[PDB]
């Protein structure tokens, strides 16, 4: 720096080995960890834990510096890595999340570090058609979602919900439109909204069918649609139904006719949707018919060959 | 008059009584069918014939589960299932002769007994212990001659399981001493628990 | 990604485990509400030779096999080659076949243990249980949490019925009892023992039996004799549960 | 007879290399009395 090649290449892999050694070590990595930040600046803050180490990586200034660099940075992968949202309850609920949100929220707040949406989508398609059109969105969306979503925290997610759009339909359409992250992004957004609704009560499945001598309506012979966690009556129900219908209808069709390896993200989205359905879908016999299809959809996925 | 409700409870009880009478048998039949199917080309399945058709998979899966450990409850159910597969002499009437010379012969054609030697070697649960050999007499399936003849050859592998068997035996010796203190003296019984009872069956 | 699909599908499959679990329970309740008491029981929902042909009558409906394909799908799920995470899922599915029998058990699943009274008990009974659970879960921090177990769930309504076997069934911590320290934990334990005795207070015959079942740190004769005498003596349980040698233990006690 | 048999063991027993971890017995000579610790009969000072 003061004043590349084979030497540089050799040093790169060596740096990777160094990172692994500190990451593997426990009770053994204090100054190596202290050491890591400078190396990061040149080119395990939560990844290796550091209970103490995790807190230490929590140099507020270090986080701020990383964010500023990214903003003027114009270099994306590092931003996602920095973006975190660790397991371990999402990095202690933003013990990581709080920092990222303030830091991410502050940068967004003062900087970057319908019809318009449709126009943007068309522009993105043109960019995709060429080789430098719109290649920032999938990564950006993923980073934003992770950053604004570790572990289902407080209203910082509603700060990201400030950039929400209220559009499950739009998100689903976007994911479908770009066999990508936007659709997956819609699922993530849906999960966040669902989590907010879910704070309401944490809907675990209860097996209490205890109808007393005062018993229930005993004419429920074939309930095709049982009462579930659609977010209340018509609106919640409609949203859940629409999403489910599209996925089964869309997922089922893809599974029946898709290739066995080309939409790993699509499969992941389907799994997320299934989890979401468990949190929210509860529609009975009709739901059960859908479940049969999911059963059918599962069979279609297996239609192994 | 809550008599209608009481009558409903009685009808349910009658149904339950039948359930007690069979579903053990019915459940066994379903499971037995699965065992046969596994031996079977998937009981009319066999991965839709084809390249992936389908013969000997249950045994391979069983070896993997044994290696896995786990919340042991699944393993206990599986141990019961292995016994049920050996657990035979009824339900047949793929015309395999219902004799362990064919059956545990094909079960030794399967040959899943290293896990029982591992169940003899590793004994995590007492229920894992008391059933790891509790069906293990099928390893001596009447002849069990290869199950001997390979099991003796299998005895030359490591120290592991043999040492565990010795510990169980030693465990039986300790238990016997305790029981002797426990019988204590004369001059009735509750079966001496079973610890003792378990040991007698195990010893046999 | 294959297991991300597979255990993702296993997530659906484990979702399908309780999904059909839930479905089976709901179906049972619906069936239970009207008609067929004898007939309904026989029907199910889907001397030595009594059902042995009805099993054969299930044997064609099994050997040939309102979704038959769904049952086959469960078999295909079992059919996956080797997925250790997936293998664990397969083990769950194998137990799940066991679900028809499980469903019979599930039909029974009517046990455990008035109305408004039940709600009040849940508000409290539940509170006492929660305090005990929290104390186990969380020097004296669990001893700081011990007042939720000893004081919370301290005023048991022994006049109200449904408490003896049912609060005995509702009380997991008590069952587990049935870490001694001379400090906050020790004090909490002594208080808990007194409170627990008051709570059990619902075993005059049954309560005594429950206490006996719970016990392992007691009935030696030596280590707890004075306390044992205080807990019980001079009754009909002193004539049948009154076997001797306690003064031989009380000779050291 | 069994006590006689205990002897008709000890005589044979002489020769054994006395090692760690064994379980052995004792006996005096001057008083020629035995050693037995009670499990239920306490001491004079402390009952423990």
């Amino acid at each position: 720096c003061g004043d590349h090649a084979p030497f540089r290449h050799i040093c790169r892999l060596c740096y990777r080995v160094l990172r692994h050694s500190q990451q593997d070590y426990r009770k053994n990595q204090e100054y190596i960890a202290k050491q890591f930040g400078f190396m990061q600046k040149q080119i395990t803050a939560l990844l290796h834990n550091n209970r103490k180490l995790l807190e230490k990586h929590i140099t507020a200034a270090e986080i701020d510096t990383f964010v500023s660099l990214v903003r003027k940075n114009r270099e994306p992968r590092f931003l996602d890595y920095l973006s975190d949202l660790c397991v371990s309850m999402n990095k202690s609920i933003p013990v990581t999340q709080e920092l990222i949100c303030k830091a991410v929220l502050n940068p967004t707040n003062a900087d970057i570090l319908i019809r318009s949406k449709s126009v943007r989508e068309l522009a993105q398609d043109a960019k995709e058609g060429q080789k430098e059109d719109r290649d920032v969105l999938s990564y950006y969306r993923y980073q934003l979602n992770l950053f604004a979503r570790m572990c289902l925290d407080r209203q910082y997610l509603a700060i990201n919900e400030i950039s929400g759009q209220l559009d499950v339909d739009l998100i689903l359409r976007c994911m479908s439109d770009e066999n990508l992250p936007y659709d997956l992004r819609a699922s993530f957004c849906r999960l966040m909204l669902h989590m907010h609704v879910d704070r309401d009560p944490q809907e675990q499945v209860t097996p209490v069918k205890y109808a007393r001598l005062w018993s229930e309506i005993p004419s429920e012979i074939a309930i095709d649609d049982y009462d579930s966690s659609g977010a209340s009556k018509d609106e919640i129900k409609e949203r859940f139904a629409q999403t489910m219908e599209f996925v089964e209808e869309y997922l089922r069709d893809v599974v029946c006719q898709r290739f066995p390896f080309s939409d790993k993200e699509k499969n992941k989205l389907t799994f997320e949707v299934v989890n979401l359905a468990r949190n929210l879908i509860y529609f009975g016999f009709y739901n059960f018919s859908d479940l049969l299809r999911l059963t059918k959809i599962l069979l279609a996925i297996l239609d192994c060959v | 008059r809550n008599i209608i409700e009481r009558l409903q409870d009685i009808v349910s009880a009658l149904e339950d009584r039948l359930r007690p009478l069979v579903q053990a048998e019915l459940s066994v039949l379903v499971d037995v069918l699965h065992r046969p199917e596994l031996l079977f080309p998937e009981n009319t399945d066999a991965r839709r014939k084809c390249e992936s058709g389908g013969f000997i998979c249950k045994l391979i899966k069983h070896t993997k589960q044994l290696l896995e450990e786990n919340e042991e409850k699944l393993c206990i159910k599986v141990l019961q299932t292995l016994r049920e597969m050996m657990t035979k002499d009824r339900g047949y009437g793929s015309r395999g002769e219902m004799s362990l010379a064919e059956v545990q012969c094909h079960l030794d054609k399967e040959g899943a007994s290293n896990l029982v030697i591992d169940l003899i070697m590793n004994a995590s649960s007492d229920r894992v212990f008391h059933e790891s050999i509790l069906l293990a007499i099928a390893l001596l399936e009447g002849g069990n001659t290869t199950i001997q003849h390979s099991f003796f050859c299998r005895l030359t592998e490591d120290k592991k399981s043999e040492k565990f068997f010795k510990v169980f035996y030693d465990r039986m010796k300790v238990a016997q001493q305790e029981i002797k203190a426990t019988v204590t003296v004369n001059t009735d019984d509750l079966e001496m628990s079973a610890v003792i009872t378990i040991m007698q069956p195990i010893l046999r | 990604e294959d297991i991300m699909v597979m255990d993702t599908k296993l997530k659906i499959i484990e979702i399908l485990q309780f999904i059909l679990n839930v479905r089976l329970d709901y179906r049972i309740s619906c069936l239970l509400c009207i008609f067929k008491r004898e007939f309904d029981e026989s029907n199910s929902q889907s001397v030595p030779g009594a059902l042995d042909f009805e099993h054969i009558e299930e044997q064609a409906e099994g050997i040939f096999g309102h979704g038959g394909r769904t049952f086959l799908r469960v078999l295909l799920h079992l059919t996956m080659h080797d997925y250790p995470p997936l293998v664990s899922g397969a083990l769950q599915l194998l137990f799940r076949h066991f679900s028809q029998r499980q469903e019979v058990l599930q039909a029974f699943k009517q046990v455990q243990l008035s109305q408004d009274v039940d709600n009040y008990k849940q508000i409290k009974q539940d509170l006492d249980q929660l305090r005990s659970i929290v104390e186990k879960s969380e020097s004296y921090n669990y001893r700081v949490v011990k007042e939720i177990l000893i004081r919370l769930s301290k005023l048991c309504v022994q006049e109200s019925a449904s408490v003896r076997k049912s609060r005995k069934q509702q009380q997991r911590l008590l069952r587990n009892m049935g870490k001694a320290e001379d400090t906050k934990m020790q004090e909490i334990m002594r208080l808990a023992h007194e409170f627990l005795q008051n709570f059990c207070a619902g075993n005059q015959q049954n309560q005594a039996l429950l206490h006996k079942h719970i016990n392992l740190f007691l009935n030696p004769g030596i280590l707890e004799a004075v306390t044992m005498q205080h807990i019980f003596m001079n009754n009909f349980q002193l004539c049948s549960e009154i076997n001797e040698r306690v003064v031989q233990h009380f000779v050291h006690c | 007879l069994e006590k006689k048999q205990n002897e008709t063991e000890n005589r044979k027993l002489l020769g054994t290399v006395i090692q760690y971890g064994n379980v052995i017995q004792l006996l005096h000579l001057k008083s020629n009395k035995y050693l037995t610790v009670n499990k239920r009969l306490p001491a004079l000072l402390e009952k423990n």
